[PDB]
């Protein structure tokens, strides 16, 4: 199973979708959640660090989810940290591009709470967790 | 013996039927207080005994010391099964 | 932002009984309570949405049952302390406001983007703050008291405001039993918290009402099931048991009784009939019909 | 016996009951002054005797001088233990 | 209500019966740890609540903080006895 | 094995039982729809097999295909009947 | 009143009461220094408060500047009462 | 030991005593909700054991899993019974 | 245990926030409570002497919490005087600052009585006391 106390930042430019997203985590089992406004936002929290999950949404002003996903990727202290990818419309430019930059997963919206408890699955089975 | 005496160990209940009669519900609803109906069994005859529903021995009505009572007659058998069954 | 834990990491069946415990608990879940609680909490987010033009989200948490002194013990200082009346129970309730909430709620209604939090430097509050801190309890008692109104009507009345635990005095010893429900509020990406806490003897007499989880009844058709319900119950059948009288003797003379022993008793003018030990009337004994019989004289009001 | 004395210098009470009887409420209700209640123990048959609601032994009724007696007649042992248990 | 008090106390036993079913004493010989017995109630119906014996609600099986609960559904009902009754 | 036969020719019903309580009339009173009655037994303990009111055996509850079942686990056993009929 | 004041003139003892419990005066001889004895009443439930050994309230207990005390709650009642006594 | 499981099968009731005082009818007169009575026994004191209000043993009170308890300490024993009979 | 007649100085700019310290302190049993509003008036009191523990504030006029432990460790006579730094926000650069400075402890405003007692059994356990 994986931790309960793992940590969740969770970036969406609309704050309705993060508590959203956040209610789905607690119902998941996973309380401690953070939430990000955008990519500059999401990144200063990271290199406060202690987070072990990320659920990022692809457009967001100022960094969208692609660049935020590259940059980190780029830091070796959180090259390893898995990124869930949660977009409105799936290209699939889009979704090869995200692969390329080392995405864990990837949700459409709309989505259910299954898809979301089978993702999870999924990324902590992969990971080993 | 044992598990014998451990069902045994049950308490169930006797009935013994006067007699079985087939009627319309037309006639029983003409029934009123001091209709009269005939059962198919001849006066004397001996009376069904059942358990729980179940007819296992037949017998005759008396009286003990202000009570009724029934004396049995004969059981059943295979035979009888059958003889009351086509019966 | 360090949590207390990262600054240390950055920095390194059988009890004694005692007295002092009041071990007058409910061990029984007070349903009822979580009923009025969850109630309470959605008809003050309504309230708090009206007030502070966004949308909360209150939690209702635990209803955790402790001491007052371990209550008191894990109150944040400082921190809004509020006096409460529960009429016509006595008793005087609180209502914690945390100073984290009294901030959220001073941004909210004073054009605050919520992206520069106010950390608590220990002061006291100030007047405008003191004034809205008197609508968010106007608001909550009275959610609280429409919350109360399907179980049982009270009136909740707000005393004083007080800033530390010392002045509350709403127990009479430390070691008293209180019940606390603590409430999350999360307002955008901040969050706070308010706590309701109810000293258990204010409740006590309510203990019933509160046990069962209970709602949605009637008075016509609820009076036609007791009805029905009291017929269906008359055809039930009882061991009508009755005592000839009873010896006051030793176990010693019980194992020396042997056939043909005579033991004195005191004749009873009248008999009394026991439904399962209990008396339910006095009759004299006789014989009917070859059988002891018994003829009442009075049943047992 | 020493342990044996100490428990007997306990008091206890014993209880004589006349009789038992099973009936419904309704049938309790409609009793009244002067009604009657049949019992489920024969006439003339010993009568339990209940030590703190514990049935250990039968007796007879007696009259002493004024005062009512019951006069012991038969003990238990598990044999009659179950059967008044069966019974 | 006078004579409602003087019944009201009284205590009395409540009993709540899983199924009902019928089987041959062979069966239940028959019968060992780990045995499977089929009962003739479909599984969620109502259990029958007894008081003494006899029948007069029916109710739903609850669990209440760690304990079984029955969750009074209706009551017994002139038809739905009989019917029982012929069953 | 004859006088086995001839009891194995006949219908009993079998009982199963939820769990057992005493409470007061005034309890029963007081009771509505929705309320809610603890059992002495624990939850998952097995229940009570009676046949015609009689403890013979504890089961389990199962479902099968869509109806509930009885898994029979043990037998009353005498010294277990004697302390349950003292209870 | 003036029967009140001439019975007031009158002293009588006040007992309190831990808790009730029935057990075997095996299980006595068994007791031992050490040993545990469990009581029916749970842990606590007020104290039941008797004046020449008939119960007439119930209390709570407290320590007074190093003293016990028992805080009184309620009176008995009747109901209470057979309660306990049907106990 | 043939008497000893002779009055082995019976049940009793055992009582234990949180303290004796005294006190005139005025002074309980005045008792009111939230009075405060003393005991004579000093606190800590092992609480004494009556069985059918006969005094045997002392013992001191513990908490097993959610109920009081009683911890046998010593029995009552005869200087003593004869100096609390003075009392 | 702790000596219950250990000198205590409260250092803080908001007065109510010293009494209440205060009568946490009196809870603890320790009642030789003395307060100071500022930084300089609590090393002017330190040159009295006779304080054995100092719990003081981050942000204080005219000397802050830092300076003022700063002060406190290079003074031969009380550079083994323990310090308690209590502030509002839980910045991990002051934090560090404070423990090369020397700092015994640290809380966050917010916090409980358990805390402190929690803090402070720590301090004594570490110094021995």
């Amino acid at each position: 199973m994986a931790d309960k106390e793992l940590k969740f930042l969770v970036v969406d430019k609309f704050s309705t979708m993060r508590r959203i997203v956040r209610n789905l985590l607690k119902e998941l089992g996973f309380n401690n959640v953070e939430e990000a406004e955008d990519g500059v936002d999401a990144l200063n929290k990271l290199q406060a660090g202690g987070f072990g999950f990320i659920i990022s949404d692809w457009n967001m002003p100022n960094m969208d989810g692609l660049e935020l996903l590259k940059t980190i990727r780029a830091d070796s202290a959180m090259s390893a940290l898995p990124v869930l990818m949660v977009t409105a419309e799936a290209k699939k430019e889009n979704i090869i591009a995200a692969a390329q930059a080392g995405a864990s997963g990837w949700v459409v919206k709309p989505f259910t709470a299954a898809t979301l408890e089978e993702k999870l699955n999924k990324i902590f089975e992969k990971l080993g967790m | 013996m044992q598990d014998i005496d451990l069902i045994m160990d049950i308490p169930v209940k006797l009935t013994v039927e006067l007699g079985r009669t087939r009627m319309t519900i037309k006639e029983l609803l003409r029934l009123t207080q001091g209709s009269v109906v005939a059962l198919d069994g001849l006066a004397g005859e001996p009376l069904d005994i059942l358990i729980n529903g179940y007819l296992i021995a037949q017998g005759e009505v008396v009286v003990v010391a202000d009570k009724y009572g029934v004396r049995i007659t004969d059981i059943i058998t295979p035979s009888e099964r059958m003889r009351r069954l086509s019966r | 932002i360090l949590s207390q834990a990262e600054i240390d990491a950055l920095l390194n069946d059988i009890r004694p009984y005692d007295p002092n415990t009041q071990r007058r608990v409910v061990r029984e879940r007070l349903q009822a309570l979580e009923i009025i609680n969850e109630r309470f909490a959605r008809q003050f987010r309504m309230g708090l949405f009206n007030l502070l033009r966004r949308s909360p989200d209150i939690t209702v948490g635990a209803i955790r049952i402790q001491p007052y002194h371990e209550f008191a013990r894990n109150l944040p200082v400082p921190t809004n302390l509020n006096l409460i009346h529960l009429k016509p129970l006595r008793g005087t309730g609180l209502v914690v406001f945390s100073p984290s909430l009294v901030f959220i709620a001073v941004d909210n209604l004073f054009g605050g983007d919520g992206r520069f939090p106010t950390k608590v430097e220990g002061r006291e509050f100030t007047h405008t703050e003191q004034r809205v801190i008197n609508r968010m309890l106007k608001l909550a008692l009275e959610g609280y008291s429409d919350a109360w109104k399907a179980i049982n009507p009270l009136e909740v009345e707000y005393v004083r405001s007080e800033m530390q635990v010392k002045f509350t005095n709403i127990t009479t010893s430390p070691n008293d039993i209180v019940v606390n429900t603590p409430f999350h509020v999360e307002i955008g990406n901040l969050t706070g918290e308010f706590n309701i806490c109810l000293p258990f003897s204010m409740i006590e007499p309510l203990r019933e009402l509160l046990v069962n989880p209970p709602l949605e009844n009637s008075r016509h058709e609820d009076q036609n099931w007791r009805d029905n319900l009291v017929r269906q119950v008359q055809h039930s059948e009882l061991e009508l048991v009755a005592n000839f009288a009873d010896i006051p003797l030793r176990l010693s003379q019980i194992l020396k009784l042997k056939p043909g022993d005579v033991l004195p008793i005191e004749k009873p003018d009248r008999i009394i009939a026991h439904v399962d030990g209990v008396p339910v009337l006095t009759s004299q004994y006789g014989t009917v019909n070859g059988q002891y019989a018994l003829r009442v004289e009075h049943l047992i009001n």
